[PDB]
């Protein structure tokens, strides 16, 4: 696969969601103090990550990503 | 058997029910052509200077066999258009609710539980 | 305050993977569902109500009362 | 047959404007399907309900008694009730005031 | 040997026929269901089919408080009181609607009917409603369970106190005067327990009653 591909498809459903502000969507787009979300919110992510661009993704590892750096990364060795 | 006059202990999550009160809820009416109501009938009913329809969930004398008998006059409160007040129903209900002609669909949406 | 740290979202994201195994009902509506029955009620709580609501959550996720299809 | 398939059949036919059902275990002797589904009015509640049965009605099961409409007065509020299934056809706001959803999955878990 | 109360017919001058015909159909029920031993103060679980829910069944347990009812027809009714609620269910011993009659807690109590149990404190009429069946051993004599209960103050469902109920499972002296106990004394009647043309001996009625179980075997 395309890293590239990784790259704008986490991007690509990080801007698919809705209640956050593509502001700073950087591969250090952090979460709680980047864009302000919950850790529901978080999960959120998790399950807007899942959807179309994962599938895998196991819960202890969802818990920390925290980053799309960490994600692409993450789903890149993954695959 | 709840005819008038009789005291009600009204089982609601409802304002009216759990609000404290120096009279009791007692029956005023009873929709039928006699005037003793049984398990899923509708009477009118005193509440806090309120008149109220209500329907009969369970009471004191015994009616056929394997229904259930309770050691109160246990009543939900309904309005006038047929949606209930209440939200939840703690005490449980008879099923025998379901085979009768009337709102009662309405009602075993909101137990707790069933006996 | 809840039970633990991890089980709540552990909870969370185990509700969503059956809410992708969804078969009938409007998933959206239930997506935001899930969020009315966490984001209002999981933010200012007392540590105490934290443990029952939780312990909702695990009857909620079990299914032993009925499960949404 | 008269399955809650042909029954997401009737209500995404019609195009219910939201749909959630609970699987009803068979301990809480009740019924086996509960299905919460809500519309535009009073107008269409009425409308699919009349649909609903008016399909129940010719379909199929001769032997299965005649079901009626409950609280076709009422506004808000409307149910009919089957002999596997109940739907309960309301408005989301009376979703929101009766929250049957919480109920029929927390039996003893919920206010 | 125990022979359960609704075999033993009532005192009257209907025909013995009728009874072999009852007790024909009461045995050949009791080959599809088995109908345990069980007295007025023992703690029951009843499955039974609902006419209401599409062929679901259920699970009342509680206190049979009363075995009234002879022949085919008999019932017992038991009491448990759920979310501060007392309810009585009255079973039909041989409706075939009936799946199990587990006897979870064989025991008998003083009384030979525990209808004052509506007038005690709500905590001696609960329990459990997944509580295990204890386990008896085979041989052996019943618990002869003995439990004064405490009593709810005076206006009772019927005046418990007077002496034709002869009821023994009160803690009298916690919840009644000793002036009220001696007007209670007054409705006595001494004599009622000397007559002897009031008893109604079943010895030889049991006898032709256990050749009728054993001729079903
Ligand atoms: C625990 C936490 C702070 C984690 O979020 P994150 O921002 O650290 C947050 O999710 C939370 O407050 N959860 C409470 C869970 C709870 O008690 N639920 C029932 C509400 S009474
Ligand atoms: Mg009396």
């Amino acid at each position: 696969l395309t890293l590239e591909g990784i790259q704008d498809r986490v991007l690509y459903v990080l801007k698919l969601y809705d209640k956050i502000d593509p502001e700073k969507l950087s591969v250090n787009s952090h979460f709680m103090k980047d864009l302000g979300l919950d850790s529901l919110d978080q999960v959120e992510i998790i399950m807007a990550m899942e959807d179309e661009f994962g599938f895998e993704i196991p819960d202890i590892d969802a818990e920390k990503l925290m980053c799309p750096q960490e994600i692409v990364d993450y789903i890149a060795d993954k695959k | 058997a709840i005819q008038k006059m009789t005291r009600v202990r009204v089982v609601d999550n409802s304002a009216l029910g759990n609000s404290p009160y120096h009279r009791a809820p007692r029956c005023i009416h009873v929709y039928k052509k006699n005037g003793v109501g049984k398990v899923g009938d509708q009477i009118l009913l005193a509440i806090k200077g309120q008149k109220k329809k209500a329907l009969i969930v369970g009471h004191c004398m015994p009616g056929p066999r394997m229904t259930p008998r309770f050691d109160s006059n246990n009543v939900v409160l309904i309005e006038d258009n047929g949606n209930p007040v209440g939200t939840r129903i703690k005490t449980p209900i008879p099923t025998s609710l379901r085979k009768r002609e009337g709102e009662y669909s309405k009602v075993l949406a909101i137990a707790q539980n069933f006996v | 305050a809840p039970w633990s740290r991890e089980a709540v979202l552990s909870l969370y994201r185990a509700l969503l993977r059956q809410g992708r195994q969804l078969r009938y009902t409007d998933r959206d509506f239930y997506f935001a569902s899930i969020r009315r029955e966490f984001r209002k009620n999981q933010k200012l709580e007392d540590a105490e109500a934290r443990e029952r609501q939780l312990e909702k959550g695990l009857v909620f996720l079990n299914g032993k009362l009925g499960r949404i299809i | 047959k008269f399955d809650i398939d042909m029954m997401v059949s009737l209500l995404r036919q019609e195009n219910a404007r939201d749909i959630c059902v609970i699987q009803v275990p068979p301990e809480m002797r009740y019924t086996d399907y509960f299905v919460i589904v809500s519309g535009t009015s009073t107008r269409h509640l009425h409308a699919m309900a009349f649909y609903v049965v008016k399909m129940y009605k010719h379909l199929k099961c001769k032997r299965d008694p005649h079901v009626k409409i409950e609280g076709k007065d009422t506004d808000d509020w409307l149910c009919v009730d089957f002999g596997s299934m109940v739907i309960h056809l309301m408005l989301p706001e009376t979703r929101e005031i009766y929250e049957l959803e919480k109920l029929w999955t927390l039996r003893s878990y919920d206010d | 040997r125990f022979l359960s109360p609704e075999f033993i017919p009532r005192r009257g001058r209907t025909d013995p026929l009728k009874f072999q015909i009852e007790r024909k159909d009461m045995l050949e029920r009791r080959k599809v269901l088995h109908i345990p031993e069980f007295y007025v103060g023992s703690i029951l679980r009843v499955t039974t089919a609902d006419p209401y829910a599409s062929g679901k069944i259920s699970q009342f347990l509680g206190i049979c408080i009363q075995r009234s009812g002879r022949g085919l027809g008999a019932t017992f009714i038991l009491r448990n009181v759920i979310e501060g609620q007392g309810v009585e269910i009255c079973f039909e011993l041989y409706n075939p609607r009936v799946q199990e009659i587990q006897v979870v807690k064989l025991e008998k109590r003083l009384d030979d009917s525990l209808l004052y149990l509506r007038d005690a404190l709500p905590e001696y009429s609960t329990f459990d409603v997944n509580m295990k069946p204890v386990v008896q051993e085979p041989n052996q004599k019943v618990p002869v369970n003995e439990l004064k209960v405490k009593m709810k103050p005076k206006p009772w469902s019927k005046r418990w106190e007077r002496p034709n109920f002869n009821i023994k499972g009160i803690r009298f002296d916690l919840c009644l005067t000793e002036q009220q106990m001696k007007e209670a004394q007054k409705w006595n009647q001494p004599w009622l327990e000397f007559d002897m043309m009031r008893e109604y001996d079943t010895s030889k009625i049991e006898a032709a009653i256990w050749k009728e179980i054993e001729a079903s075997k």
